[PDB]
């Protein structure tokens, strides 16, 4: 009981469906597996049953766990973010009751969506594994994911992975919609720059974000989150690196300026009073600076094995 | 308790 | 002097750098010059 | 619970190794990134509000002996944050998923004691690309490190995860993703080598000038900072070799003081160091033939194809540590 | 391209400064020059 | 050792024994059989015994004061470059010469 109920989160990470950029098929499947059974429960009667397993796969850093956070905010479910740390035990016959308890409290808390993140660490083909951990966990989990007709409220089993070809074929069978989350294209990248700059004062236009989105082909959403992180640091570099500020404009306000300018006093940021600093604007040279420094993450043979699995099973 | 050994 | 003249060139060449951080070529072409002339004054 | 905290009580280090940012030579860029990820959030916490968040992972890589662990000691002195230094000896327990329960407890401690720093030295021994590794150690320690670094219900606020490695190409791509600023620590250039000689001689009496250190720094191209620390170690042994091979000493100048001199000289008595009284010895100052002697004897440590794969990784995924 | 030239001018100035830290006037008078000429090339 | 990461708390408490009884000498005879360049070796033995020997010899919180680590080998070119770095005086013991043979 009081050892697996550290799978329920309760803080609701505030990501809404208009923060993931693109991925419309994936939002479509997730809406018609999560939102629609609750909102119109009269429809699912007779032969029409809801989906009971969804695998998200892709290259590293493209949106899988983040989209799971979006489900965790928008679902109005009870959400178990369980993992391999919370199921395996020393004592034999504990990695039977732990899975069994998990699904029984999921049926205490219907509707339930359960997010077994990185399923390849529980389920490892059982030809080399140890007795306790590998066999009784994977067999009990196969049984309890064979609840087809009884699980009409409650368990929707998500799951994300980066190595979808190292997954056991019985568990490839249980996940009945293997969706592929790819590296993002042009409109999505432009959307991610517009989101990640937030409400920060910038001189940029739509053609500027359009320019950067044209510039960054090959980047995942992590990389664009860190080029926006670094480019937002660029003003504090233009305040630390300072020999000369200047007043502009609610009582005194000074910003960095070149040596010898209209009201150019010589000082350091340290010399200047709390608040009464005028944080420099965001240019496009800040983003070009960041994009020169930051270098992509995925390697273009990882994509060959991802496309392999998509063409064979996905 | 079921301890792990390690093989070659 | 000198031990200082050598120190003021750097002071200049810094301002010059700091200036190009606003693309201010004017200031730059000047400080990077007041500096050079002075390294010849050495 | 308390058994496990009894194990990990011996990781919160408590001695502050006194390396300061000037004891590091070279490396403008790596000190710059480390300062704006460690020092600056604590000193001005009002700035980091809104979209402006601090960095939460930094990987340092390079050839052997160039400054990585030393720069981590500099952070450990200057940070004013709790500095956990963990390693593979302290995570692999014997007992069916303690090597996940220990990791989870590690970051739980580093969230209850925020702001914290976790320095995983030689991360390439935990995280080995998972295509050939074994089930437990591989999938379960790597997987709990992944999920624990960003995950879903985990909140990596205010923790920083450093990490150093010598084989940065044998690192799993999910963990290459988690370390979001891969900085490269290279072999030193001319000004850095000259700085390291000037530092490592310390306050030892030497006849050397700026052009002498400049000469040695010109002489040593290819050496890392370890090698220059040991040529200064060996060259500082050279006065003892003089003062043992000295048939004959001589008084010079606070009451009696004798130094080795050639057979037959101005006041050349014949004796051995053993014959001479406590303190009242005068040892020949570091004179440039001692350093030339040491540099002839000591030979580089890094070869020149290791550098090709380092430059490979820097050109494919990395920053430049300058 | 102009941004690249400006970066190079600033680099040369930084290298010049670093040089005067050994009183090396030769290097200095040169880098502080290769730099200036280039700010006119802008 | 046999039981999963016992083969490096041995390394750690070896060097902690030598720190409790300093000035100590540690003589690792034939070191090329522990330390094998880690590009082909197995996970546990290779990365974990070699890695704990590295971190334990100089490391961060470790203080190699007053301990000395000897070591002999016949294949000195099959030694990992980090451990070639840790051994800071690689001395070469050659085949004898005339005065030595007469002495023997
Ligand atoms: N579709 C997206 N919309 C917004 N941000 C995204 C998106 N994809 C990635 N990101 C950024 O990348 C971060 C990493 O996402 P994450 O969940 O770790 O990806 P994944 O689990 O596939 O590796 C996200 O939290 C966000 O910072
Ligand atoms: N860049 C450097 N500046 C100053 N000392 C250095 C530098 N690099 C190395 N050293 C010296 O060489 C030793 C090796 O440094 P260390 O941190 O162990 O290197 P690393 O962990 O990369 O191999 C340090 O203890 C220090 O004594
Ligand atoms: F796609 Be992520 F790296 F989980
Ligand atoms: F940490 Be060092 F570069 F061996
Ligand atoms: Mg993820
Ligand atoms: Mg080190």
């Amino acid at each position: 009981r009081g050892a697996l109920s550290s799978a329920i989160l309760s803080e609701k990470p505030n990501v809404k469906w208009e923060d993931v950029a693109g991925l419309e098929g994936a939002k479509e499947a997730l809406k018609e597996a999560v939102i629609l059974p609750v909102k119109f429960p009269h429809l699912f009667k007779g032969n029409r049953k809801p989906t009971s397993g969804i695998l998200l796969y892709g290259p590293p850093g493209t949106g899988k766990s983040y989209l799971a956070k979006a489900v965790a905010t928008e679902a109005n479910s009870t959400f178990f973010s369980v993992s391999s740390s919370d199921l395996v035990s020393k004592w034999m016959g504990e990695s039977e009751k732990l899975v069994k308890q998990l699904f029984a409290m999921a049926r205490e808390n219907k509707p339930s969506i359960i997010f077994i993140d990185e399923v390849d660490a529980l389920t490892g083909t059982r030809g080399e594994g140890e007795s306790e951990a590998s066999r009784r966990i994977k067999t009990e989990l196969l049984v309890q994911m064979n609840g087809v007709g009884n699980d009409s409220q409650g368990v929707l089993v998500l799951g994300a992975t980066n190595i979808p070809w190292q997954l056991d074929s019985a568990i490839r069978r249980r996940f009945e919609r293997r969706i592929y989350i790819p590296l993002p294209d042009l409109a999505a990248r432009t959307t991610m720059f517009e989101i990640n700059v937030g409400d920060t004062p910038c001189v940029l236009t739509k053609e500027d974000y359009r320019t950067l989105g044209a510039m960054t082909e090959g980047y995942s959403g992590s990389d664009i989150a860190v080029v926006v992180k670094d480019a937002l640091m660029q003003p504090i570099r233009k305040i630390q690196s300072a020999t000369h500020f200047k007043d502009v404009s609610e009582t005194r306000k000074l910003t960095p300026c070149s040596p010898g300018d209209d009201g150019a006093i010589e000082m350091s940021w340290t010399d200047i009073e709390a608040d009464e600093l005028k944080e420099p604007d965001l240019t496009i040279k800040d983003f070009l600076k960041a994009i020169k420094s930051t270098r992509p993450t995925v390697n273009e043979d990882d994509l060959l094995k991802q496309e392999q699995f998509t063409r064979d099973f996905g | 308790d079921e301890i792990v050994n390690k093989v070659l | 002097d000198r031990a200082s003249k050598i120190e003021q060139i750097q002071k200049l060449a810094k301002y010059a750098i700091s200036a190009l951080n606003y693309e201010d070529l004017p200031t730059a072409k000047d400080e990077l010059t007041k500096a050079l002339d002075l390294l010849n004054s050495i």
